């Protein structure tokens, strides 16, 4: 996970 | 029961990402438990890919000294010898 | 503290059309902050590919936002600019032929880069699931070697590559 | 007070000991020979990585050892632990990947590799220097890459394999 929030 | 036939690989992976849940059929079934790991999550364990006697490679799992410890698999000698690398 | 890995593209768009809101997944889910740019007076914005983030996470950024974020790699903004200048000066007066090439041979790369943003294939998933029930997916990107594969958010992916997902689990038998 | 720094890990192979470095540049191989040429046809192996150097065009990649790198003080070696981890991470996935997946993996890597090979061939020289130590330096547009990756390259060489491009250039 981890996007550009 | 249960002896070790050979240590196939070694690695640093999520604490707990060991055992039954790490067989290829289990990974493919319910996902890899080491998924996403990387040294900054605080599980960090040394894990050995331990092929078992009496089972073909698809059954090989990732264990830890502590995990081998409490299952009481024979062949620990192998561990010692595997912990054998210098520079 | 983030790091500028590569300068993918250069544009001029609405002031404020930078950052997270400028990713393709954010744009698809919410529209382009640079929407239908143009009367609008603009800013010089750079499309940047980040260290340890897939191309799907690129974002447009101005020399200012960059500095405002303390990102590392600023050196790169200078070379890029110095290089961009070198190119122009050298292509001020070139055959129209020289120019056709440049525009074709640049539309090729332009289109190529976009591919990195699309999942050509999902090759494994996580044993742990979001609270929403989504696992993460190891994605193989169009145009890039498996050394470039990566784990992407389950929910993120599902919004646009549910096929690859569907076809990943379908492949189990 | 110099030191190149590795930008991208391009490939890794098992190869002859010492068949790394300067003499492994595509144009050295071409010029002289390939130090890794006979390999395992018995003799000692050495896992080597193919490096893309910051500041140089792919035409200058070279093969290297986890050591030669250290033994040279290159920066970016934190990238080497990322790569290694990844390669094993996949060499692993291999032994168990269904044939349907191993085939895809092969087709993709096949392609990918050809891509990585274009980068080394001049597509069009777009500019030229007029300070000859006997040849002009040429600004080159590499196939498969942006103009943002044009790079001045020594004349003399270029000519050795890309005269057609410079003879072309040439309007007049």
């Amino acid at each position: 996970a981890r996007t550009k929030q | 029961f249960e002896t070790i036939e050979r240590f196939m690989d070694c690695r640093i992976g999520r604490k707990g990402a060991t055992g039954a849940t790490t067989t290829i059929y289990a990974v493919e079934a319910d996902g890899d438990p080491n998924a996403g790991f990387e040294k900054n999550k605080e599980p960090g364990e040394i894990q050995y890919l331990i092929k078992w006697k009496g089972w073909s490679h698809i059954h090989n799992t990732w264990e830890t000294e502590e995990t081998l410890k409490q299952q009481n698999v024979r062949g620990m000698k192998k561990l010692d010898n595997y912990k054998k690398k210098d520079q | 503290f983030e790091t500028i890995e590569r300068f993918m593209d250069c544009r001029i768009g609405r002031k404020g059309a930078t950052g997270a809101t400028t990713t393709i997944y954010a744009v698809e889910a919410d529209g382009d902050p640079n929407a239908g740019f143009e009367k609008e007076p603009g800013e010089i914005q750079y499309l940047i590919k980040w260290k340890g983030w897939s191309h799907i996470h690129n974002t447009w950024e101005t020399e200012e936002t960059l500095k405002q974020q303390n990102v590392r790699g600023m050196k790169k903004l200078d070379n890029y600019k110095k290089k961009d200048q070198e190119t122009k000066r050298w292509l001020k007066n070139a055959s129209p032929e020289d120019v056709e090439y440049y525009n074709c041979q640049q539309e090729l790369t332009d289109d190529l880069h976009k591919q990195y943003q699309i999942v050509g294939r999902i090759i494994a998933h996580s044993n742990q699931k979001s609270a929403a029930g989504y696992p993460d997916y190891y994605c193989k990107w169009q145009g890039l070697p498996y050394s470039e594969c990566s784990w992407e958010d389950g929910a993120l992916i599902s919004k646009k590559f549910q096929a690859c997902i569907d076809e990943y689990f379908s492949r189990k038998k």
